[PDB]
Formats: C-alpha cells, sequence, structure tokens
C-alpha cells in the first residue's frame, strides 16, 4: 500500500539536494540526455523536505510500478547504515536497520550491504548490485592492499578507518584475527563516507576502506585521489525488508529480471560508471 | 526421518567431480558417497543406480552446510537434463528434481534466475556470476554493452565475436541486443574449448560466456594469453545459488550459513583451492 522508505546520502546511489523556493525539485536531464527521476525525501538538514535522486531512487521508482505500492522517502534520522549494540542487557540495532525493525520505515532501499548479522533480524532482496571492499587513498600514496605491514602493524602515524556503524565496522569487528586492524581504526572511523573520503583530499586520513562501488566512482570524479588493492572482498547490496513483508518474493523477481533485461545495465551506465582520470 | 535429507547435483569439474569407488567399496580422500542411474542404453528408461564419490567445490560447500546446519543427505546425480530447463511445460535437471519434491535441495553450479526462481526458491549466491567477455591479451573491450559489440560495423576491422549456442547467454543477448545477436551466428562456436583456440589461433577477437566460467578458463590458460573483463562490466549479473523447494523450511538457515562462509573466509578458501590457477 503505503510503504516508509528509508535510505541515505551516498553518492552515486543516492544524491540530497534542497528543494528549490516553491518546494519542487529542479528539472534536470543526465549527461546522456535520461530525465532525473526525484523524489521528495524527508529528513535533517528538525526536519526538512529535501530532493533525492540516484542509482537506488531509480531502484525504487521501478519497484512501486512493477508492484504497484505508494511510498514516501526519508533520510535515516542518525545517518548510520546500521549495526547491533548493546543498550546500556539487551541488544539493538542503529541506522537503517533500527528504523526498519522498529517501524519507523517499511523498506530500505540503499546501498545496503548484505551480511550475516543483519540477515539474521531482515529479510534481504537478492542483490541488486555486486561490489566488494577497496582502499581509497591520496594519489601518491603507496599501499598493496589490505595486507600492507603499515595496515597490518597500525600506528599513529599512518591513519585509515572506515564509516562508524556501518558493514565495514561489522566486517572488522566480527574477525578476531583483524582485532588489531579494528583497534587502530575505531580510534578514527568517520560519521559519514563524505567526510572520510573528504578527509583523504585534506591528508587528514591517509586510508579510507569502503565500498568498491562507491569508491571507484569518487576516484573517477576527483582525481586526486585514487583506489588500491582492488577487492579484498566480495559483497552486494540487497533491498532490506522485515521477513513479514509480503513485497519479499516480487522484489526479488523484480531485481532478478531488471539484471537479465538490461535495466540495472542502464543504471549501472548512467550512475555508477565513468571515465578514469 | 525429518533431518535426512534428498539432495540432488550434477557432475560438472570443478563444482562437482564424479569418480569411481576404489579396494574397500567407500570413499575416501576429500569425497562423499554419491549414486548415479546409470541408463542401460540411450534407447530406454531402464538403467541401474551405481554407488560414486563426489567431491569439488559445490561438494566442499555441501560438507560445511552440513556441518554447520546440522543436517545428513543422499546425494545423487541427475539423470534427465542437466542443471534444468522448461521443456514442454515441464522442468527437468536439477530444477525439475527439486520442483517435483525427488530432492529437498540442489548443489551445482546453478545459475540463479527470474523463470527459476517462480518455482523454486534460491539461496544467497555463494559465487557471482554473469555475461562476460574473453580476449586475448591486449584487446580492448568493456563488457557485453560496448559499442563495438552492440554495432561492430561502426568500427573497421569490425569485432568478430561469438558464444555457444542454444544457451543461457545467446538466449539473452537474442532477447537484449537483436543485431548483435544475428551478428554472431557466424562466429559461435561447438564449446568452450573450440571457443578458446579460436582466439589463440587469432581466428575470433572475442568470446561471450558465463562469468565463472571465463574466470576460471582464464587463470588456468597455457601462457596467461586469455584474460577476461573486469567483474565491474560483466552483463546481467547474478550467482551461483543453491535451488530449495518453495517455502521450505531450510533455506533461512543456508543463507546465514552460506553468508558466514563469505564472512569467515572460508569461501575465499574454497575459491583459492578449487577455482583459482596459476594465472
Ligand atoms: O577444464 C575443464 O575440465 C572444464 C572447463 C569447463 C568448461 C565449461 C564449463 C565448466 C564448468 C561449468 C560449466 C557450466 C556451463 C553451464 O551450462 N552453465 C553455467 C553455469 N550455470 C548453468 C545453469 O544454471 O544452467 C549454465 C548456464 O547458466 O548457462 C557451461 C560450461 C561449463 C568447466
Amino acid at each position: 500500500t503505503r510503504l516508509k522508505i528509508v535510505t541515505i546520502h551516498q553518492e552515486p546511489f543516492v544524491y540530497v539536494k534542497p528543494t528549490m523556493s516553491d518546494g519542487t525539485c529542479k528539472e534536470e536531464f543526465t549527461v546522456n540526455g535520461d530525465p532525473v527521476k526525484k523524489v521528495i525525501c524527508t529528513g535533517p538538514n528538525h526536519t526538512v523536505p529535501q530532493c533525492c535522486y540516484g542509482f537506488c531512487i531509480d531502484l525504487l521508482i521501478k519497484l512501486a510500478r512493477t508492484m504497484n505500492f505508494t511510498y514516501e522517502v526519508h533520510l535515516v534520522a542518525d545517518g548510520k547504515f546500521g549495526t547491533q549494540e548493546r543498550v546500556n542487557n539487551k541488544k539493538e540495532w542503529n541506522g537503517m536497520m533500527g528504523e526498519l525493525l522498529s517501524g519507523q520505515a517499511d523498506m530500505i532501499v540503499a546501498p545496503l550491504t548484505i551480511n550475516n548479522e543483519r540477515a539474521q533480524y531482515i529479510e534481504f532482496s537478492k542483490p541488486f548490485k555486486y561490489q566488494g571492499l577497496t582502499i581509497l587513498v591520496k594519489k601518491g600514496t603507496r599501499i598493496t592492499g589490505i595486507n600492507d605491514p603499515r595496515l597490518r602493524n597500525p600506528s599513529d602515524k599512518f591513519i585509515y578507518a572506515t564509516v562508524k556503524q556501518s558493514s565495514v565496522d561489522i566486517y572488522f569487528r566480527r574477525q578476531v584475527e583483524l582485532s588489531t586492524m579494528y583497534r587502530h581504526m575505531e580510534k578514527h572511523n568517520y560519521e559519514s563516507a563524505a567526510e572520510a573520503i573528504q578527509a583523504v583530499r585534506d591528508n587528514k586520513l591517509h586510508a579510507f576502506i569502503w565500498d568498491s562501488a562507491v569508491l571507484e566512482f569518487e576516484a573517477s570524479q576527483k582525481c586526486d585521489l585514487v583506489t588500491t588493492g582492488e577487492l579484498f572482498f566480495r559483497s552486494g547490496f540487497g533491498i532490506g525488508m522485515r521477513k513479514d513483508s509480503p513485497w519479499k518474493q516480487n522484489v526479488s523477481l523484480s531485481i532478478l529480471k531488471s539484471h537479465e533485461n538490461g535495466f540495472m545495465e542502464d543504471l549501472d551506465k548512467t550512475w555508477v560508471r565513468y571515465q578514469e582520470c | 526421518d525429518d533431518n535426512h535429507l534428498s539432495i540432488v547435483t550434477l557432475e560438472e569439474r570443478p563444482f562437482v567431480i564424479v569418480e569411481d569407488i576404489d579396494l574397500t567399496e567407500t570413499c575416501v580422500r576429500n569425497t562423499v558417497p554419491c549414486r548415479k542411474f546409470v541408463k542401460i542404453n540411450n534407447s530406454t528408461n531402464e538403467g541401474m543406480n551405481v554407488k560414486k564419490c563426489c567431491k569439488g567445490f559445490c561438494i566442499d560447500i555441501l560438507k560445511k552446510l552440513s556441518r554447520t546446519v546440522k543436517f545428513t543427505y543422499d546425494l545423487y546425480l541427475v539423470t534427465n537434463g542437466k542443471h534444468g530447463k522448461k521443456v514442454n511445460n515441464v522442468w527437468n535437471g536439477m530444477i525439475g528434481e527439486v520442483v517435483y519434491q525427488r530432492a529437498v535441495m540442489a548443489v551445482g553450479s546453478l545459475t540463479i534466475n527470474e523463470e527459476r526462481s517462480e518455482v523454486v526458491d534460491f539461496s544467497v549466491p555463494f559465487v557471482e556470476t554473469g555475461i562476460s567477455v574473453m580476449v586475448s591479451r591486449g584487446t580492448q573491450v568493456t563488457g557485453l554493452s560496448d559499442k563495438k559489440f552492440q554495432r561492430p560495423h561502426d568500427y573497421s576491422p569490425p569485432f568478430r565475436f561469438g558464444t555457444v549456442p542454444n544457451g543461457s547467454t545467446e538466449r539473452n543477448i537474442r532477447n537484449n541486443y537483436p543485431y548483435m545477436h544475428q551478428y554472431m551466428t557466424r562466429f559461435n562456436q561447438r564449446g568452450v574449448e573450440d571457443a578458446l583456440v579460436s582466439l589463440k589461433t587469432g581466428k575470433l577477437d572475442a568470446f561471450i560466456y558465463d562469468a565463472a566460467v571465463l574466470n576460471y578458463m582464464a587463470r588456468k590458460d597455457e601462457g596467461c594469453k586469455l584474460v577476461t573483463i573486469g567483474s565491474g562490466y560483466i552483463f546481467a549479473t547474478t550467482g551461483y545459488g543453491i535451488a530449495l523447494q518453495k517455502g521450505s523450511p531450510w533455506k533461512r538457515q543456508i543463507d546465514l550459513a552460506l553468508l558466514q562462509f563469505v564472512g569467515d573466509g572460508e569461501m575465499e578458501e574454497l575459491e583459492t583451492l578449487w577455482l583459482t590457477g596459476i594465472c
């Protein structure tokens, strides 16, 4: 019927822009001439209406048309993807995971990583985007990848980190053999991917571990930034739903069909793929 | 009993490798018992069950799942078909064994698609695949959506590329890039082996086929002269998944176990063990 969609600012999958003075979104076309489909998304800037568009917004529109449901989009209040944390005896999820489980949202449409920890409590669709984890550095920084000694034997001289309360945070938390790296990162993890990426350009952060679908995009736009080591881990983004959702089956069937008929290729070319510097 | 599962698989090196029982009458080393209904001839339904030994990338996954999900199984090789097609409104292959309740789940190089997902449930993918491209090292093409493939006549000399007919790859190309399909007919190959020879001998510029298969052939190519495109340019991305009966009580536990293996690094160990070559 009327689903409460939660998403997060994460270019190129979700763009967040102010509305115009009259409260609508400015008409705009892509570099290839296709109309940019923009929806009103409320969130923090108190709550204010804003304009959302991108890969994940195109996906939401396709899903709402195929399965014929209406929606309202808002941005996650804490700005996080979602990890499970101990309450000052029980456990609770933050971020978009927390809003989905609490009822503040009925469906997560975002670059949301599919992992075991989240799948224990929610339903993931089949992946609408296959990708992985890589490392972003300022052009000129030399590291082999995730096995570099400046990462495996960290210090206060070479600072690396990821985004707080995210899937990468989970990935380095669960493996006891990664506790040395995680102990360094938790001293430096950032609130959002954008601030982390900005810190690399400012030489305040020396390496940013994040999703390759995002890092490679940022590298194609900002030529002072490069990726290195390539995919040391492979993961996929999926739609987030509660286990009781009646849309579970048709969302995954729709995503599979969209891969097969080239619809995802259109989105990947329009939003994700760009020329190297 | 409710905890002993009938599981169907398909011989397909290196995902599933079939051997004879050694001498004893048991399976040793890293193999597991699997039976095969071997036909008497090619013009009959008569046959005989034969005890075999199965091993491989998918078998190790099954051993991981049996240990973690805590279930026992009787493994058998499908005989009517391969992976599964809908022939005369009837599903054959591994999909058929699951749809018609002869197997609780199917383990193998089984591609997840929309068509099959309507009759069976698929687990989370444990290996990424899709439509990829393999060329001789040096040739410049992106993925399937490259203009050099969609409009080969726009370039001189035009690219020479094909696939294996009557497969999933040709079926997709026929539906999505009609002219590319028409162009490919005079460049199609008997199989994977005859395609790689065409690339080496200069008779073919590109070979378009299943992503996981092309990557496996590229990593063990003699001379390392054949390379595949990057994963970011794979078309119609999907994965190999475990098929189950719709509404199966095992799908939830299978998914969590598979996602655990990807997070543990056990999956990477199996990829290095069975799928990675010397290139
Ligand atoms: O070197 C050697 O020993 C043999 C090297 C070698 C060559 C060819 C192969 C393989 C393995 C698997 C495979 C699977 C399909 C195959 O039908 N599909 C792709 C997986 N999925 C199958 C399906 O789900 O229907 C199907 C497809 O999707 O099209 C075709 C060829 C090979 C190994």
